[PDB]
């Protein structure tokens, strides 16, 4: 039993920067793998980044590697996404996600799935 | 509520869950953290009322009854040493429920 609540999403100018907070309300630990997903206006759910909590290991989608970074501090028990240099293609509803799953599939870039714990989402509009 | 980790010795790890009864489809997964890597040991899906199980791997031995369902790994050896997580998922009907227990470290030796 784990609960998640995203925040920090809102209006930003294109080329700008913003970091999203996901406050985990349960017990996360080493075996857990946590990630960020986004739903584009028309398109379905895309995975942007994942972390293996235990290891330092991270995954990033081709579109966002070198601009987006994903962060975690056990002290706060909250996942962070730093979105740097935003774009018209980044604008979406960003969902927090956590599950204990094989590391190769967690960081494989194919995580996806309707399973695991999910956040309420946070809306990120960036354009004009 | 969530899975019950069990251990048998004098060498087996056992997840035990009590289904709500409402739930007709249940999946118990056993994963293992060892050497900076989490791994699926095995999974099994249980149709409650049909008391029928579908094992995703041959390594494990799933077993079902009226209310309670059980997934077992037997003959653990030195290399099987690691953290063992029980995962429990209520697939059908809604709502979808996930219960992930804190791992139980297993140390094995062979004289």
């Amino acid at each position: 039993q784990v609960q998640l609540v995203e925040s920090g999403g809102g209006l930003v100018q294109p080329g700008g920067s913003l970091r999203l907070s996901c406050a985990a309300s349960g017990y996360i630990y080493s075996a857990y793998c946590m990630g960020w997903f986004r739903q584009a206006p028309g398109k379905g759910l895309e995975g942007v980044a994942a972390i293996y909590i235990g290891g330092g290991s991270t995954y990033y989608a081709d579109s966002v590697k070198g601009r987006f970074t994903i962060s975690r501090d056990n002290s706060k028990n909250t996942l962070y996404l730093q979105m740097n240099s935003l774009r018209a293609e980044d604008t979406a509803v960003y969902y927090c996600a956590a599950d204990v799953i094989p590391t190769e599939t967690c960081l494989g870039g194919s995580w996806s799935g309707p399973f695991g714990y999910w956040g309420q989402g946070t809306l990120v509009t960036v354009s004009s | 509520h969530v899975a019950q980790p069990a251990v048998v010795l004098a060498a087996s790890f056992v997840c035990e869950y009590a289904s709500p009864g409402k739930a007709t489809e249940v999946r118990v997964t056993v994963l293992r953290q060892a050497d900076s890597q989490v791994t699926e040991v095995c999974a099994a899906t249980y149709m409650m009322g049909n008391e029928l199980t579908f094992l995703d791997d041959s390594i494990c031995t799933g077993t079902s009854s009226g209310n309670q369902v059980n997934l077992t790994i037997q003959g653990l050896r030195a290399m099987d040493t690691g953290l063992y997580i029980c995962k429990v998922e209520l697939m059908y009907p809604p709502p979808y429920y996930l219960g992930i227990g804190n791992g139980t470290q297993i140390y094995v030796i062979d004289p």
